RNA sequence: AGCGUUUACUUUGAAAAAAUUAGAGUGUUCAAAGCAGGCCGCCUGGAUACCGCAGCUAGGAAUAAUGGAAUAGGACCGCGG
C-alpha cells in the first residue's frame, strides 16, 4: 500500500502484450525524437512530453517506437533538468506548504504533512546518491530549498 | 556475390546459388532500389515433417527491418523460383557464453541465450506477430512451447506453421506449435 | 511485502489442494517454483503444468491429483550439511517409507534421497509429502 | 465449483475482470481516428485523453478531458483503431 | 502395502472418492457409492450394466456432488458433450 | 613452472596431546575394570570413529550478496609517435 498513507489503491497503467509498433502510425523513430527535443526546448518535463505525444500524435510507448526512455533521449541532446523531476515535484511541494505554515502557525495538521514530504525528499534523496545522480555533498535543507526551483 | 559470409570462407555451391538468384531477381524485378546495400550472411537447407524441405537464408542485424520492409513481396518469387520448399530470413544474433568463475566487458543481455532464442522466433514468424506464449511441462519432464500467433496473416501463413515448428526445432532444440486465438482479435 | 516467492506459491497450492480444487494458479513464476514443481511431479504428487508468459513474471496453472497431503517451505534458507540431513528428515517428515525435502545444492534443485546419493549437503527449500 | 478452465477463460470473464487480474493483463483505453466535419483529415485521439487535442492550427477543440474516457464534441465522427 | 516379501497385509483397502481423490474413511457416512444405469445404443432401453462413482462426505456438504457426478458423466460419455 | 571479479554455501584433503566417551579384539572364574594374551621356543595384539567455531587445501556452481561500457578515459585490432 501507499508508503505515507494507510490506502491500498491498486489503478496504475497496464501496457499491452505486444512490445511492436501499430501499422497506422506513420510517424519514425528521428521524427519523434526530434518532437521530444522540441517539447523539452518550451520548457515541459519527461512526464508532460510522454502524456503530450500519446494523447495528439498516437506513441503508446517513447521505447517502443525509438530505442530508448523519453529522459535517457533528453540527457543524450543534453536537455535533461540537473535534480531529477520527482524530487523536484517533492521539493516545490515543501517549499508551498512550509511558506502556508509561516502565515498559518496554528496548522498542527499542515506541520504534520510537512514532515511526511520532508521525510520522503530525505528518503528518495539519498537513492540517487547511492546511483550517483548527486553530488554525495548535497543537502536538503529548508533555508536553502526555496531556492532550488 | 552479395553473400558477405563472416569468416573469411567459401560461400559454397548451395549458398551462391541464392545469392546469385538474388541478384538475378534485382535486375530483373521492381524492387532493385532496396537490394543495393543489402546481404546475406549465409543459407542452409532443412528438411521438415512430412515429404517437405525449407531453405533457410541468415541476415546481417543491422538490415534486418530492410529486409522486413520487403520480406513478403520477395519470399513469393524465391519460392516460385525454388518451387517446391518454404524460405523465411531470419537475423544472425551473437550468443556469448555464461561468464563461469573460471574465467572482455559485461555481456549485454541482447546477446545471451534466451534473449537470443525469443528473437529467432520473432522473425520465423515475420508477417504474423507473436501475441501469447505457453511453455507446456509434460509429466515425463520435456516442455512444449504454445505459440498464439495474430489472427491477420492466419490465412495467409497457416501451412508454414509446420515450416516453423521444424526451423526452430533445428536452430533451438525446442519443440514447438503455433496455434491461432479467435478470442482476442 | 512480498520477501519470498516460493512461499507464496506453496501456501496456494497448500490451500486449493485442502478446499479439493483440480487447478490452482500461482502467479510470481520463478526459476525455483518451477524447478521445485517440477521435483514434486517427477515423483507424482501433481500433474502437468503450464506457465503463463506475459512480458513479467510469469504465472503458472499446475493441474493437481488429490495425493498432496502438504507442500511447505523452510525460511530461512538453513545451510544442511549431508550428516545433519537424517536429523532433518526425522523431524520434517512422516514416515521413512515416503514424504521427501527438496534442498538447493552444487548440482541442483534435488530431494534428499538424490543428495544422499550424490554425496551432496546444500541450502533446504521445502518438504512435499 | 472445483473444475474451472483457467488457461482457457471465455472471453466474457476476461472482460469483466480487471485489466490486471486477467489471464495476461491488458489495456481497457484505445485509440480511434475522430474528425470535425469542416476539415478533410483525420487526427489520432488517446480514448482517457486527459489534454484538449486541438485539430490544426487552433481549427477548434476537439475532445474534453474527463475522470475516465474524454467527452468527444458533438458532431464528430470517431472511428477507433485495431493493431 | 506389501511387506519386503511380497505379501499384502493390511486387513483392507478403502474406497477414494472419484471427484476429491481422498480415501473415504471407515465412518464416512456421508459417503455415497451411485449406480448410473449403462443404455443400449439401438433400443434406449437397460442392459444389466452400470458406470458406478463413489464420493466423499465433505465433497457432498460442499455442494459439489452435483457438478462432480454431472462431469464424470459427461466425461464417460453418459450425458452428451454438448450439454 | 606461471595464469584466470571477489566472498558466503557444500564436498574432499592436510594438521589436530593422552586420559574420558563411542568402539574392534581378549572367558580378569562372570562383571566393573585391565591391556593383556595364545600354541604344542614360536604366533599375535596394544585398532578405528568423533574432536563445533576460526585458519589451511583442492573439486562443485544451485541459492544469497557484490562487481563490468551511459559527459564512453569501452574492449579488441594495427599504424603515428
Amino acid at each position: 500500500g501507499r508508503m505515507h498513507a494507510p490506502g491500498k489503491g491498486l489503478s496504475q497503467s497496464a501496457l499491452p502484450y505486444r512490445r511492436s509498433v501499430p501499422t497506422w502510425l506513420k510517424l519514425t523513430s528521428d521524427d519523434v525524437k526530434e518532437q521530444i527535443y522540441k517539447l523539452a526546448k518550451k520548457g515541459l518535463t519527461p512526464s508532460q512530453i510522454g502524456v503530450i505525444l500519446r494523447d495528439s500524435h498516437g506513441v503508446a510507448q517513447v521505447r517502443f517506437v525509438t530505442g530508448n526512455k523519453i529522459l535517457r533521449i533528453l540527457k543524450s541532446k543534453g536537455l535533461a533538468p540537473d535534480l531529477p523531476e520527482d524530487l523536484y515535484h517533492l521539493i516545490k511541494k515543501a517549499v508551498a506548504v512550509r511558506k502556508h505554515l509561516e502565515r498559518n502557525r496554528k496548522d498542527k495538521d499542515a506541520k504534520f504533512r510537512l514532515i511526511l514530504i520532508e521525510s520522503r525528499i530525505h528518503r528518495l534523496a539519498r537513492y540517487y546518491k547511492t546511483k550517483r545522480v548527486l553530488p554525495p555533498n548535497w543537502k536538503y535543507e529548508s533555508s536553502t530549498a526555496s531556492a532550488l526551483v | 556475390a552479395k553473400i558477405v559470409k563472416p569468416n573469411g570462407e567459401k560461400p559454397d555451391e548451395f549458398e551462391s546459388g541464392i545469392s546469385q538468384a538474388l541478384l538475378e531477381l534485382e535486375m530483373n524485378s521492381d524492387l532493385k532500389a532496396q537490394l543495393r546495400e543489402l546481404n546475406i550472411t549465409a543459407a542452409k537447407e532443412i528438411e521438415v515433417g512430412g515429404g517437405r524441405k525449407a531453405i533457410i537464408i541468415f541476415v546481417p542485424v543491422p538490415q534486418l527491418k530492410s529486409f522486413q520492409k520487403i520480406q513478403v513481396r520477395l519470399v513469393r518469387e524465391l519460392e516460385k523460383k525454388f518451387s517446391g520448399k518454404h524460405v523465411v530470413f531470419i537475423a544472425q544474433r551473437r550468443i556469448l557464453p555464461k561468464p563461469t568463475r573460471k574465467s572482455k566487458q559485461k555481456r549485454p543481455r541482447s546477446r545471451t541465450l534466451t534473449a537470443v532464442h525469443d528473437a529467432i522466433l520473432e522473425d520465423l514468424v515475420f508477417p504474423s506477430e507473436i501475441v501469447g506464449k505457453r511453455i507446456r511441462v509434460k509429466l515425463d519432464g520435456s516442455r512444449l512451447i504454445k505459440v498464439h500467433l495474430d489472427k491477420a496473416q492466419q490465412n495467409n501463413v497457416e501451412h508454414k506453421v509446420e515450416t516453423f515448428s521444424g526451423v526452430y526445432k533445428k536452430l533451438t532444440g525446442k519443440d514447438v506449435n503455433f496455434e491461432f486465438p479467435e478470442f482476442q482479435l | 511485502v512480498r520477501m519470498n516467492v516460493l512461499a507464496d506459491a506453496l501456501k496456494s497450492i497448500n490451500n486449493a489442494e485442502k478446499r479439493g480444487k483440480r487447478q490452482v494458479l500461482i502467479r510470481p513464476c520463478s526459476k525455483v517454483i518451477v524447478r521445485f514443481l517440477t521435483v514434486m511431479m517427477k515423483h507424482g504428487y501433481i500433474g502437468e503444468f503450464e506457465i503463463i508468459d506475459d512480458h513479467r513474471a510469469g504465472k503458472i496453472v499446475v493441474n493437481l491429483t488429490g495425493r498432496l497431503n502438504k507442500c511447505g517451505v523452510i525460511s530461512p534458507r538453513f545451510d544442511v550439511q549431508l550428516k545433519d540431513l537424517e536429523k532433518w528428515q526425522n523431524n520434517l517428515l512422516p514416515s521413512r517409507q515416503f514424504g521427501f525435502i527438496v534442498l538447493t545444492t552444487s548440482a541442483g534443485i534435488m530431494d534428499h534421497e538424490e543428495a544422499r546419493r550424490k554425496h551432496t549437503g546444500g541450502k533446504i527449500l521445502g518438504f512435499f509429502f | 465449483p472445483l473444475a474451472k478452465d483457467l488457461l482457457h477463460p471465455s472471453p466474457e470473464e476476461e472482460k469483466r475482470k480487471h485489466k490486471k487480474k486477467r489471464l495476461v493483463q491488458s489495456p481497457n483505453s484505445y485509440f480511434m481516428d475522430v474528425k470535425c466535419p469542416g476539415c478533410y483529415k483525420i487526427t489520432t485521439v488517446f480514448s482517457h485523453a486527459q489534454t484538449v487535442v486541438l485539430c490544426v492550427g487552433c481549427s477548434t477543440v476537439l475532445c474534453q478531458p474527463t475522470g475516465g474516457k474524454a467527452r468527444l464534441t458533438e458532431g464528430c465522427s470517431f472511428r477507433r483503431k485495431q493493431h | 502395502m506389501q511387506s519386503d516379501a511380497g505379501e499384502f497385509v493390511d486387513l483392507y483397502v478403502p474406497r477414494k472418492c472419484s471427484a476429491s481423490n481422498r480415501i473415504i474413511g471407515a465412518k464416512d457416512h456421508a459417503s455415497i457409492q451411485m449406480n448410473v444405469a449403462e443404455v443400449d445404443k439401438v433400443t434406449g432401453r437397460f442392459n444389466g450394466q452400470f458406470k458406478t462413482y463413489a464420493i466423499c462426505g465433505a465433497i457432498r456438504r460442499m455442494g459439489e456432488s452435483d457438478d462432480s457426478i454431472l462431469r464424470l458423466a459427461k466425461s464417460d460419455g453418459i450425458v452428451s458433450n454438448n450439454f
